[PDB]
């Protein structure tokens, strides 16, 4: 093989949430804001080379919901079995004191696609500069997701990626501190 | 708290491309919770139930020729079309890896670390050499890491018993570069 | 260049 | 603080709109969804509510979905008895539900004690300004003490369509136009009455502004419609 373009979408009850997105060899090309009804590209540049009638995705999402009701009903309302996320925290590039870097919280292999993620600096939550991606498909039909935190490497600092998910008995905290 | 059961529905249209846009296979799959119920493999030509739960749909949709006709042609109208739509910033996108070599903060023996980061495409090749000749044994990698931002990275260590004058080279070959990127470590 | 989607089919009822 | 009045550059010019103006007129010319004493019966996406309201007129729908700026706003009215008023669309109107279906935004108000004991309506002043000079003034009526800006907007425009040809099949007499609301607390805000530039008019995107479900006090609110002809 060489390349794969996936049009992955989903509807989920009872959260009444949905997703519609395209994917190139594991990376998100774009996804549609279910609310604002507009294509948002993973990278700014893409929006300058191609387009997508975002409005049309919602039509698929209506059909998706209906189908969900149908499957839910014929499966004798068999609910999804929660599968907890494997969490890992890495840097974008090899860390070096005061040399700007980014914290990547790799939340993977989980489902349903609903999760609460929080970044922590010395026991306290960080908001400034944080960015996250939508849910990404996996061959095993579970999901992957990434959260990001830009930071200035130090020795004193201790970070955490706090992940909440029904499949976890308790909030998972992933410890990360400068060890180089 | 929130303990209500969840019910999911996923739909994936998979366009697989072999040798550019030469041969193409479209895999349409329906998934109930974490189970694929129905699917359409362009190589098969019609819907096939993956579980009894999906039997009704495979039979139903297959009874609609207009539909089946549209699906069969999707390898062209859909797959090939979309491939070309973004071939410039996806298939052709290239970002050179940032390569650096340094001893690990672990390890007698010295554990060398070859850090290759921020590269795209994901396909890459990194091998160690000792005085101009490959290092089959001793190597240990972290694996290809998909940073999620269209950027990859990977660590590839080498276990060595350093002797003055030895030159341990980390060679990297990647689509972004014609001739390989090399980084030596003088012992 | 405009990206094209596949339409979701309704399930057997 | 209130929203800053527009500058000419901030306004859409009907001259830069090549599409069909009738697609704008369509949304305000004797066109609206109205219901009294009702409660959402379902939802599609987290941020919306579906109500069982029929098209008494031409029997064109019996399910109405309205989208709100966020989920909290939806949680607020999800179980309340309410009144519904707003401008609906069909092009690109989607939702499963569980007859015809139509869409809209905001237009939601609590029903309890928000009316007048006698089928009595409230009058709201609307003064029109063509090229900065007040040409004509009038009133729109609402049966609500607290009413959505939207409701009054629809009513204001509906009137101006008949009496001043606000909008016509293709294009409009006026170049730009915006409706401004002035609340009894010195707070103001306005809507661009003209379609964005280009050859197409996205009714869903246009009506989305009624997202905030913005309400005002009908007995004190003041409305100003500011229009301008291409030259003078």
């Amino acid at each position: 093989e060489e390349h794969v373009i996936i049009q992955a979408e989903f509807y989920l009850n009872p959260d009444q949430s949905g997703e519609f997105m395209f994917d190139f060899d594991g990376d998100e090309i774009f996804h549609v804001d279910m609310a604002k009804k507009e294509t948002v590209w993973r990278l700014e540049e893409f929006g300058r080379f191609a387009s997508f009638e975002a409005q049309g995705a919602l039509a698929n999402i209506a059909v998706d919901k209906a189908n969900l009701e149908i499957m839910t009903k014929r499966s004798n309302y068999t609910p999804i079995t929660n599968v907890p996320p494997e969490v890992t925290v890495l840097t974008n590039s090899p860390v070096e004191l005061r040399e700007p870097n980014v914290l990547i919280c790799f939340i993977d292999k989980f489902t349903p696609p609903v999760v609460n993620v929080t970044w922590l600096r010395n026991g306290k939550p960080v908001t400034t500069g944080v960015s996250e991606t939508v849910f990404l498909p996996r061959e095993d039909h579970l999901f992957r997701k990434f959260h990001y935190l830009p930071f200035l490497p130090s020795t004193e600092d201790v970070y955490d990626c706090r992940v909440e998910h029904w499949g976890l008995d308790e909030p998972l905290l992933k410890h990360w501190e400068f060890d180089a | 708290g929130d303990t209500r059961p969840r019910f999911l529905w996923q739909l994936k249209f998979e366009c697989h491309f072999f040798n550019g846009t030469e041969r193409v296979r479209l895999l349409e799959r329906c998934i109930y919770n974490q189970e694929e119920s129905v699917r359409f493999d362009s190589d098969v030509g019609e819907y096939r139930a993956v579980t009894e739960l999906g039997r009704p749909d495979a039979e139903y949709w297959n009874s609609q020729k207009d539909l089946l006709e549209q699906r069969r042609a999707a390898v062209d109208t859909y797959c090939r079309h979309n491939y070309g739509v973004g071939e410039s910033f996806t298939v052709q996108r290239r970002v050179e890896p940032k390569v650096t070599v340094y001893p690990s903060k672990t390890q007698h023996h010295n554990l060398l670390v070859c850090s290759v980061s921020g590269f795209y495409p994901g396909s890459i090749e990194v091998r160690w050499f000792r005085n101009g000749q490959e290092e089959k044994a001793g190597v240990v990698s972290t694996g290809l890491i998909q940073n999620g931002d269209w950027t990859f990275q990977t660590l590839v260590m080498l276990e060595t018993v350093p002797r003055s004058g030895e030159v341990y080279t980390c060679q990297v070959e990647h689509p972004s570069v014609t001739s390989p990127l090399t980084v030596e470590w003088r012992a | 260049p405009k990206y094209v989607k596949q339409n979701t089919l309704k399930l057997a009822t | 603080e209130s929203q800053p009045d527009p500058m000419p550059d901030d306004l859409h010019k009907s001259s830069e709109f090549t599409g069909t103006m009738g697609n704008m007129k369509y949304l305000y010319d004797d066109h609206y969804v109205s219901a009294t004493k009702v409660k959402s019966v379902d939802k599609f996406l987290a941020h919306d509510l579906i109500y069982n309201i029929s098209d008494k007129k031409l029997k064109n729908y019996d399910k109405v979905k309205t989208e709100l700026l966020n989920e909290d706003l939806a949680k607020k009215y999800k179980d309340e008895v309410v009144d519904v008023y707003g401008s609906n669309y069909y092009v690109n109107c989607y939702f499963s539900s569980k007859g015809g279906k139509t869409c809209m935004y905001g237009g939601i108000t609590k029903h309890e004690g928000n009316h007048f004991d006698n089928g009595n309506l409230q009058n709201v002043l609307v003064r029109v300004y063509e090229n900065k000079r007040n040409t004509i003034s009038f009133e729109v009526q609402t049966d609500k003490k607290s009413v959505t800006a939207q409701e009054l907007d629809i009513k204001a425009r509906n009137f101006l369509i008949n009496k001043k040809n606000l909008y016509e099949f293709n294009s409009s007499p006026y170049e730009t136009g915006y409706i401004k609301f002035i609340e009894n607390n010195g707070n103001t805000f306005w809507y661009d009455m003209m379609p964005a530039p280009g050859d197409k008019f996205d009714q869903s995107k246009y009506l989305m502004m009624y997202n905030d479900n913005k309400t005002v006090d009908s007995k004190s609110v003041k409305i100003e419609v500011h229009l301008t002809t291409k030259n003078g």
